[PDB]
């Protein structure tokens, strides 16, 4: 039987579908990772700043606590390996896939987090 | 109260050799001597009647048929093969199984080894200093990069930071914590660890209650820090490793240091 | 809504490294198992799917949820069918699983992708391996044609035609199929209803059980007073199987830790049948169907129960140690994209040996020119017929010879 199939071969060809990286101003006076600068990028990225704690904590075995704009988490960690990390956090935690666009904003949506984007409103997943 | 170790494996780091079924990593033609001879020199040099050898799931008898033909030390030798290991942890599974057949301090001496330093004195050392852990470091060649780090103090000789560059962070890693404490601190980049290890007693506790311990080096020593807060209670000095500097030729093999052995031994 | 059961077994085989258990996933819904203590034990696939056709043509009907709100239907569907999805691992070495997987099916899924070459060996041996074990439904899908152009697509359909022209299957539908996108399921689903007959279903001969995974079904600190017995995920070859039979685990576990071999089978009871969603009494064979026994949860760990099978009080799987052997070798060695020709047996030597549906190491013990005996480390057993499928040590990895029969 060859019959019934280019039609459907046809059928399934029609169905087929950075500058916002901050710098980070900190000084490398260890023991305790302190990022002061770190409420700037969570304002120019639209970001909470615990979910950036969240993932750090999930990258690597740190504990600390939140300070109103300023960081006191334990580890003598740097501004490059940091900044790789920050550089992961901004490739499969921001871009998103059906169009990519500059403003993502975060809601709170129910334990687990799923951030909108500004330009056309799409919930994205944010876990991994 | 008095035991050694001899650690037996097999090679996959290696480039050539190894492939064949007969001939394993533990009998192997140097220079017409088998490269555990040393090791067994060693232990004549020291004087030990109890020795256990450990042994993986591979290779049952060819390693005793070795340790019996040709070979002096007039010895008895006892060689086990438990069932558990699958290279993927190394010897730390199977210091984990054996425990009740150690009555005190043990030392642990790998297959791999080239040796010319004096060898009572670095047991002497242990004896004397009463500490928990011992390790050595040796430089590399000076005849015609990054590596890995080590940190040394010296007024007691102790070591501190032990870290390998494997999957390395750009920019040096220490703590404070560690630093005010023992204010001075001297940073090595030419030496390397030659698998030369003692421990003691009060260690057999500890691995029953919590397994951490990887590749014999990156968590087997390092567990050492009782700094900031202290929340594991220490089993009953301070829990600290110590460091002793060589300067004559005794090197070990893993990587690419096959053919420059060779070539130190004819001259 | 009460769901009736399946009746029907489809299996999926293909190739390795091309995807089978993602596309099974695609198909019926639910993540498999496979692929320390649950889940892993050896290579394979189980999920649960439903048939729910709405009838008020085409392709499009079938959905994922039971409750239908995608394509412009507020109604419910009309009862047609259920079904449970045994997947095959697609290897040159793990070819027992696949064997034992043919004598259950009663509808087959052929794969193969427009990236590698054409002419393909391990495929054309699943089709003569099909014709052999007394089966005709046989159904092609095309895995990947997502980077394809135009042409190059009708190029390999065109070369397919070409290689299927002299065998005995002939009568069977070609369907191009995707796996991440989620889509292209209901003419799948279309296509399996309408082109394969009713199978008459039967329960005779000899009833067995083949289990490939096995589970220790229990809260993380479960008391004294409530306890659960071991669930032993297997796929039911033939014979229905219903609550009240006494049921025995075939090749036997090393329990001396010098070291005996000679040792009696395990026996059990079945307990409680896992199913869909809901319990039930009686169990139409033809899928992974988790049969709780009463087994210790600390016996159903990782790999000791590696494809050991389950037969009722005196039956025709058996147990054996060394294992019997008639291989049958090829030319030269095959795989390589260096080529070597095929050397006789050496006395003494580690090599792994896949027979029924175990994947374990073993010892050669006596050379001939047929016929091979073998020496086992960690249980196995062999169930009506199935063949054999040797990988040998020449370079780090396993290595495929040839293929094999078992005298007994």
């Amino acid at each position: 039987v060859g019959l019934p199939y280019s039609e459907l071969l046809s059928r399934f060809f029609n169905i087929l579908r950075k500058f916002r990286i901050p710098p980070p101003v900190c000084l490398r006076d260890g023991k305790k990772t302190i990022f002061s600068n770190i409420q700037d990028i969570a304002e120019k990225l639209h970001r909470s700043p615990e979910h950036l704690i969240q993932y750090l904590f999930a990258e690597l075995g740190t504990s600390g606590s939140v300070d109103g704009k300023r960081l006191v988490i334990k580890g003598k960690f740097q501004s490059k390996q940091m900044e790789n990390v920050l550089r992961r956090y901004i490739l499969e935690y921001v871009t998103c896939k059906t169009c990519k666009s500059i403003n993502t904003e975060l809601k709170r949506e129910n334990r687990l987090f799923f951030m909108v984007c500004k330009s056309c409103g799409s919930t994205r997943s944010v876990s991994s | 109260s008095i035991q050694a170790f001899v650690f037996c494996g097999k090679g996959s780091n290696l480039a050539p050799m190894q492939h064949s079924t007969r001939l394993p990593k533990a009998l192997l033609p140097i220079g017409n001597r088998p490269m555990i001879e040393y090791v067994l020199d060693w232990c004549d040099q020291a004087d030990f009647k109890e020795i256990s050898v450990v042994a993986p799931v591979d290779e049952i008898e060819l390693i005793e048929s070795g340790l019996t033909s040709f070979l002096n030390s007039n010895h008895s030798h006892h060689l086990q093969d438990p069932k558990k290991i699958n290279f993927i942890s190394t010897g730390e599974s199977l210091q984990k199984e054996l425990l009740p057949r150690i009555n005190g301090d043990f030392v642990i001496l790998p297959c791999d080894f080239v040796t010319d330093i004096p060898p009572q004195v670095l047991v002497d050392q242990f004896r004397n200093r009463d500490d928990n852990n011992l390790a050595m470091t040796i430089y590399y060649k000076n005849s015609l990069k990054q590596q890995q780090f080590f940190t040394v103090y010296s007024e007691i000789l102790l070591d501190v930071y032990s870290q390998r560059d494997v999957t390395k962070t750009k920019y040096l890693q220490i703590r404070s914590h560690l630093l005010w404490n023992y204010p001075n601190l001297t940073v090595s980049t030419k030496l390397l660890n030659s698998f030369i290890y003692f421990c003691s007693f009060e260690l057999c506790q500890l691995l029953k209650l919590g397994p951490q311990s990887m590749s014999r080096q990156a968590s087997f020593k390092d567990p050492f820090t009782g700094n900031q807060q202290q929340q594991n209670p220490p089993t009953t000095i301070f829990i600290l490793p110590n460091e002793t500097l060589f300067i004559r030729a005794n090197n070990l093999n893993a990587y690419m240091d096959a053919n420059r052995f060779v070539l130190k031994i004819k001259s | 809504i009460i769901n009736r059961q399946a009746t029907i077994n489809i299996g999926t085989i293909g190739h390795v490294a091309h995807g089978k258990s993602t596309v099974v996933r695609a198909i019926s819904g639910v993540q498999t198992v496979r692929f320390l203590e649950r889940n892993i034990t050896i290579k394979l696939g189980y999920a649960n799917a439903k048939i729910y056709k709405c009838q008020e043509s085409f392709k499009s009907d079938k959905e994922i949820s039971p409750k239908c709100q995608r394509p412009g239907c507020p109604g419910r569907y009309k009862l047609v069918r259920h079904v449970s999805f045994v997947d095959c691992p697609g290897h040159d070495i793990l070819m027992s699983t696949m064997l034992s997987g043919a004598a259950v099916m009663d509808a087959a899924l052929l794969l193969i992708a427009g990236n590698e070459s054409c002419p393909q060996p391990q495929t054309s041996e699943h089709l003569a391996a099909i014709e052999i074990m007394k089966l005709k439904h046989v159904i092609i899908l095309q895995n990947k044609v997502d980077l394809m152009r135009e042409e190059s697509a009708l190029e390999h359909q065109k070369s397919i035609l070409k290689f299927i022209r002299g065998t005995i299957a002939d009568g069977a539908p070609i369907v191009p199929i995707s796996a991440q996108l989620k889509y292209n399921i209901d003419a799948v689903n279309e296509f399996i209803v309408k082109t394969i007959p009713v199978p008459p279903r039967d329960f005779m001969i000899s009833p067995r059980l083949i289990v490939i995974r096995s589970f220790d079904v229990n809260k993380p600190g479960a008391e004294i007073e409530d306890l659960k017995g071991g669930v032993a995920g297997g796929s039911i070859l033939n014979g229905v199987f219903k609550l009240g039979d006494e049921i025995e685990i075939r090749p036997g576990i090393v329990t001396k830790d010098k070291g005996k071999i000679q040792c009696k089978p395990i026996f059990s009871n079945i307990v409680s049948l896992f199913a869909e969603q809901n319990d039930l009494k009686f169990a139409v064979p033809g899928g992974l169907i988790g049969v709780g026994t009463k087994v210790d949860p600390t016996l159903c760990r990782a790999d000791r129960l590696v494809g050991q099978v389950v037969g009722a009080k005196g039956h025709l799987p058996n147990i054996y140690t060394d294992i019997e052997i008639n291989y049958f070798l090829l030319r030269r060695l095959l795989g390589v994209k260096k080529q070597a020709k095929v050397r006789k047996l050496e006395p003494n030597e580690v090599l792994m040996v896949n027979i029924g549906s175990t994947a374990t190491g073993a010892r050669v013990v006596a050379v001939k020119a047929d016929m091979a005996r073998l020496q086992l480390t960690s249980p196995a057993c062999t169930e009506i017929n199935e063949k054999i499928a040797l990988s040998r040590r020449i370079e780090k990895h396993w290595r495929l010879i040839g293929w094999a029969t078992i005298k007994k």
